[PDB]
């Protein structure tokens, strides 16, 4: 109540706690598991002797990447919303094809959210922040002004702290996130003096998103604190947090979740010190009489391939009737679907909140989707839902399987039908349209290179309606 | 026939596992429950004849 | 008998007994299962000498939560109800869509459905609460006026203090499911003063079921208390407890059953004790000693094999039907079957929850049409058939074996006898329905349907009898 | 047949090994026996 | 012949043959109403006996 000053410092002390705890574990955590990754000595390397360190989890994500850029980075099929059925062409393709078509294709493409899976990964945390800016630059035809924008950014994961005791992105008490906002952006704000910290001072800020009440009152909702030095700031009520917070695991009920490090560094410790002692065996063997030994051991040395076969890439060939059908059960009941997953689940929270922050005021633009035309999106509906079934342990069937598959039976369908009972009894052309519109999103050219559409046309009066009749 | 066709299915889905005695002391259930790996004691000749 | 003020400390009583015995035993045992599944040194490690721990039930819960994924998170006919058959449309398929596009799709998805099963694997006890929240936010077109929804959530299981011998869900005389509820929801309840517990005080608070008599009669129904700190409280007559309270593996007569832990500890400290050892000889050799032990640790994953992944390799005439035989015997679906009949409970209690009053709301079940979901029938049964040890019959085996058979068959019949004898266009519709759930596409993307339709009339009809 | 398999299963489970060790798979954690 | 303190799990089976022997009746059956045919002194057959 009333709490003009103590809430600086209360912030103070919450961000040297968290600075404490975050720092210690996690970036110890960190540090270990990018020496695994970079193959860097363990410790244990004796010296007078090599110390190969084998790496092993460098591959994994080799593998387990272009999986994700697949099941992701293919097309706007992949997230969808499935609203109620009258009230979906208006909006819900719209909405759907102005979210994704902004994030992808308008916010720095993949590579938002190919760091935020490096992040997640190797360092056991992966968060992007959402933000907003303001367009500039009119002809003072194309004048480009009070144009506001929404981008989003990797939060650097390693200034992200955060009270430990959150265990989900809407339970945090206290956010914080750090960055330089040198003297330049100091000016733009307008602060005449400086801090403890030649023109930039590499000075170092910090924003602040935690439920507070300093109306003397019962607490009110989320304030963001422009708490860069304890100075000048920028305090403001808030609605919603910009972070996404993943685990890549979904570990049990914790705000961070363990990292590929975190399982495989027994399968690289014991890699390692094999492979170093076969070295030594063949030095010993190379001086020597001490007795030989057996290849045996390169015989296991195979399954702790199969340990990466069993934790994550069973796939250990190329690739884990009708020729292997559904990709021979998705190469054998692959883990990577689930991964996906729950990180399709991730990125629906922040479709969600771009959403929301688009929901607000951007701007009248149009969009290209197909065709021209689109309302103005500064008022529409948030639909409370979203969908990320068709990519994932759902639905989820790739492309070439239910490509196939489709396709062969029912064009053998449609070829007996027409030479036996006809195409009146079953699909029409008002529905072959959509037959051949799976294949055009199958190959990628929906409308553009084919229309083929159809329904009820000015063309379809004089060919399908006149001439297909009186011929 | 009907009755040879179900005791060849019987003897062909269920493997004549030779084991000693000391080991699996318990019949093998007749080999007639569900464990999943034979194992005998501390040994490893095991006898199954497919 | 008029009991106003005795049920606070008779109460306060069972919950401090409550907190003492699971507090102390689930939350040792839990701790143990968590270091176990994490793989730091057990304590026993003398100083000096590394104490590396081989973690063997993280691979255990990764090869099970595929599995558990594709059974459940795989269409909606998880549970079905299937009632007299002369009229079942009316709501059983409607009221199946109903729950598994609220709870999925709708609920969390199945975050709360993850952390369910990481709950009554790791956690030891699988148990969620279902309760109301008032939706908001009307015009004032889009008048969104007394709209509730009723959500779930995790227990936060290290806070579901319950009486030791219930040994099932519909037995606990005394359930305490214990939460925050902050400052802020003590302003909502209008609270005027504090408890010994800056705005954020982190206050604790308690909910309380337990069946009582304050009426000065027999025994009551359920007892719903708000037992904060012993202080204002929110007492109201409850008639059913909202959780399901997993044990993961149909174990004996207990609340909770036993766990991966429980089940892996043996191999987790031979497997850990035997690569010290090997270690040790490595680094001392630095007489020699064999592999062979590196041998027996093959069959230490077949250990994780011999409880539950049975399948030690990737997947262990008619080309291996079913799957080759359900994945080479996994025993994860007669376990699934238990999960399933629990899971049943929960539907059947959030069934309760929206059966009594929900909203106005229709179903987008591929097609309009849905009259208001507050007075549906209860049924008082479902199914959990279609998934395990019931009928259980996945996808792709019943795809080959069903398509191939009744395909060559009515191409066959289509070729010598006709369509309408046997298995017509009306029927061949299913034929080709049960393709589009084998790969998804009921109504939208195909009708295909033509039963008996005016298009039907004029083509099948009218054209097709004077061609 | 099918009690006898989810039996097994259990048993297995358990396994043969003052609280007459609550099951051997019960809050025991560690036990403090022939396979 | 179930003990007491194990699970009396019990799998169903006749039901499946039940749910497999209706249905073969249904068609054979309840399909026209050429169930039953008399053909009797071939006087007048469809004036009584259809």
């Amino acid at each position: 109540p009333m709490d003009d000053e103590q809430v600086l410092r209360h912030l103070d002390q919450l961000v040297n706690d968290a600075l404490d705890f975050n720092s210690s574990e996690l970036s110890k955590q960190r540090s270990e598991a990018l020496k695994y990754y970079f193959g860097e000595p363990f410790g244990n390397e004796r010296p007078g002797k090599s110390g190969i360190v084998s790496r092993d989890v460098q591959e994994t994500v080799d593998w387990i990447m272009p999986s994700l850029m697949k099941v992701f980075t293919s097309g706007g099929q992949v997230v969808k919303y499935e609203p109620d059925t009258a009230e979906d062409v208006e909006q819900a393709e719209q909405e759907t094809e102005y979210v994704n078509y902004l994030f992808m294709r308008k916010n720095e493409g993949f590579k938002v959210m190919f760091d935020w899976f490096q992040d997640t990964l190797m360092m056991k945390t992966g968060v992007v922040k959402v933000y907003v800016e303001e367009v500039l630059k009119p002809t003072f035809i194309r004048k480009d002004k009070k144009k506001r924008e929404i981008k989003v950014l990797c939060v650097k994961p390693e200034n992200f702290l955060v009270d430990r005791l959150a265990t989900c992105i809407d339970d945090a008490r206290f956010l914080c996130h750090r960055e330089k906002y040198t003297v330049s952006d100091l000016r733009l704000l307008g602060v005449p003096e400086d801090v403890i910290e030649e023109a930039n001072r590499e000075v170092w800020a910090s924003e602040c998103y935690t439920l507070l009440d300093v109306d003397g009152d019962g607490i009110s909702e989320l304030r963001r604190i422009l708490y860069v030095g304890d100075y000048i700031i920028s305090n403001e009520p808030w609605d919603c947090r910009p972070f996404a917070d993943l685990n890549a695991y979904r570990i049990a009920h914790k705000f961070h979740g363990m990292s590929v490090y975190d399982k495989i560094r027994d399968i690289q410790e014991i890699r390692s010190v094999l492979m170093r002692n076969i070295m030594d065996n063949i030095y010993r063997t190379n001086q020597g009489e001490t007795p030989q030994l057996s290849g045996e051991v390169y015989g296991m040395l195979d399954r702790l391939e199969a340990d990466r076969g069993k934790r994550t890439g069973i796939t250990d060939r190329t690739r884990g009737a009708a020729m292997s059908v559904n990709q021979l059960m998705t190469a054998a009941e692959q883990q990577i679907d689930l991964i996906a997953r729950m990180f399709a689940e991730t990125g629906v929270k922040r479709l969600f909140q771009l959403l929301h922050d688009h929901a607000i005021k951007y701007q009248n633009q149009e969009e290209v989707f197909q065709l021209r035309g689109k309302w103005v999106a500064v008022n529409p509906a948030n639909w409370r839902e979203r969908s990320d079934l068709t990519v994932t342990v759902g639905i989820g069937n790739m492309n070439k399987d239910q490509q196939m598959l489709h396709l062969m039976r029912i064009w053998e369908m449609a070829q007996a039908v027409v030479g036996g009972g006809g195409l009146g009894v079953l699909v029409s052309e008002q529905n072959l349209y959509n037959i051949l519109k799976e294949v055009t999103e199958n190959a990628g050219y929906k409308d553009p290179d084919r229309f083929w559409t159809n329904p009820n046309s000015p063309e379809a009066l004089q060919a399908k309606a006149i001439r297909e009749q009186k011929e | 026939l009907m009755r040879n066709i179900m005791d060849n299915i019987y003897r062909t889905n269920q493997g004549r596992s030779v084991v000693l005695d000391g080991q699996v002391n318990l019949e093998d259930l007749l080999t007639n429950e569900a464990a999943g790996i034979v194992r005998v004691k501390s040994m490893n000749s095991i006898t199954p004849l497919e």
